[PDB]
């Protein structure tokens, strides 16, 4: 979860329900007639919700990816970077290479002074 | 350009909810007499247990002879 | 539910006795209850079963908001109805009609989500790619530090020697 | 289903609102005729991938936006489309881990 896509899917919902809300509510109450106020402020609060969504909308359609990017772009990338992510694996290895190497030889002479530190006592 | 999926509304002002019905139904003028008969009756007759069995009998649904088998006495 | 038992009781022996694996299927199996037959489609195609508004040009974007605009003028065209002849017949393809909008703006946006599943591999090869070579500099710096360090140590040495 | 009330509209109200949410939108973005695999067709080159991954590309790469700010894909984008205080929010497009 967590991505813009489920934003404008739970947006579009959310219009839905607010069709289905504003027709339920404005017909089920509403002042009788003559040939109230708190249902007129209902209708504006409903207008003024279902015109922020559909802006919401809008501005997430807006962010997601173009029609440019397609597939065959990201699956050259992707063949690119795993080019790339073999030539770094084997420069990493050869800098643990020279480490390794240089380690055990300070790692073996800090052992033969301590040899030699106790065999002098 | 269009939209999707637009269509064409109905007739501007068909028969609906919003019109005075009774007007145009031809029954204003009985609405504006009207806005007992027991007692508009009781201007004929005298007053208005078996009256609960005539209702009863409501929420249910040889003269000659009569006249002379009708024997009974003055006093 | 239960357990299979047939297979259970040929596993109890020895030397080569036992049964293999068995191979892999290619067509259709019917596991749980749904079919799930393999080279299926992440994303099957709205022509299978519903009517489809949109042509080949499918540029996702202006379509989307399209069909954004095309639900609420639907609406309103809704409010007309229920104006003017709540008792015509076009409500009914009109409960229907902004109901097949809603389908299209689901099914486009689904349409996203293999891309959206590319291109999330594309970012983490490229975090990955990033977080080798910055391994690699890292240990080459405290390397490059523990050899001038064993240098200047050497060049104390001598000095007390 | 039967009966909407003050306070379970106004619920009703601060739910969808707390699901949904000068200017400060993004950059708009026209059509596109090049596309790489079926619009233009590009035989595989080079540029295109050197931009996919250094440069700044508002279609492929991130998202653009007035104020200047550049959000790539794995970022949260705030933005303000109404002339009020609530801010949208756009989630991270990718989410990695």
């Amino acid at each position: 979860m967590a991505d813009r896509l489920t934003q404008l899917q739970d947006a579009v919902n959310s219009l839905a329900d607010q069709f289905c809300n504003a027709i339920g509510v404005l017909q089920q109450c509403g002042p009788p007639a003559s040939f109230a106020n708190p249902t007129e402020e209902y209708a504006q609060l409903f207008a003024a919700l279902i015109a922020r969504t559909a802006k919401d909308i809008d501005v997430l359609i807006d962010s997601l990816p173009s029609e440019e990017s397609t597939a065959a772009l990201q699956a050259a990338s992707l063949y690119k970077l795993e080019e790339e992510n073999h030539e770094a694996a084997t420069c990493l290895e050869d800098v643990v290479y020279r480490g390794d190497m240089l380690l055990e030889k300070i790692q073996s002479a800090l052992a033969d002074i301590a040899q030699s530190q106790l065999k002098t006592r | 350009g269009p939209f999707y999926l637009m269509r064409e509304l109905p007739g501007s002002t068909e028969l609906t909810g919003s019109t005075n019905l009774i007007t145009h139904y031809n029954l204003e003028q009985a609405y504006n007499k009207f806005c007992d008969l027991p007692g508009m009756i009781d201007l004929p007759g005298s007053h208005d247990l078996r009256s609960l069995i005539e209702k009863p009998p409501i929420l249910s649904s040889g003269t000659m002879l009569a006249g002379f088998r009708l024997h009974t006495g003055p006093l | 539910m239960q357990y299979i038992k047939e297979y259970t009781d040929e596993n109890i022996q020895e030397g080569l006795a036992p049964k293999p694996p068995p191979p892999i299927k290619d067509s259709y199996m019917m596991f749980g209850n749904q079919f799930q037959c393999d080279d299926l489609i992440i994303r099957p195609l709205e022509s299978q079963g519903i009517e489809r508004l949109h042509p080949m040009q499918f540029d996702h974007k202006k379509e989307l908001r399209k069909l954004n605009m095309s639900i609420l003028i639907n609406f309103l065209d809704l409010l007309d109805i229920l104006i003017r002849s709540p008792g015509s017949i076009k409500r009914e393809e009109k409960l229907e009609d902004l109901k097949l909008l809603f389908v299209h703006v689901h099914h486009l946006i689904n349409e996203y989500r293999p891309h959206q599943a590319r291109e999330t591999l594309r970012v983490m090869m490229e975090v990955q790619k990033r977080q080798r070579l910055e391994t690699a500099e890292r240990f080459q710096k405290h390397l490059e530090r523990v050899i001038e360090m064993i240098q200047n140590c050497l060049a104390s040495l001598p000095d007390d020697l | 289903l039967s009966r909407n009330e003050i306070i379970q509209s106004y619920l009703s109200r601060q739910s969808s609102l707390l699901s949904s949410s000068a200017r400060q939108l993004h950059v708009l973005v026209p059509q596109s005729p090049p596309t790489d695999l079926p619009g233009l067709t590009r035989e595989v080159t080079q540029d295109d991938l050197d931009r996919i991954q250094a440069s700044q590309w508002p279609g492929v790469n991130g998202c653009q936006d007035t104020q200047g700010n550049w959000y790539d894909w794995t970022q949260c984008i705030s933005l303000d489309p109404h002339g009020d205080d609530g801010r949208l929010n756009i989630l991270p497009y990718v989410c990695l881990d």
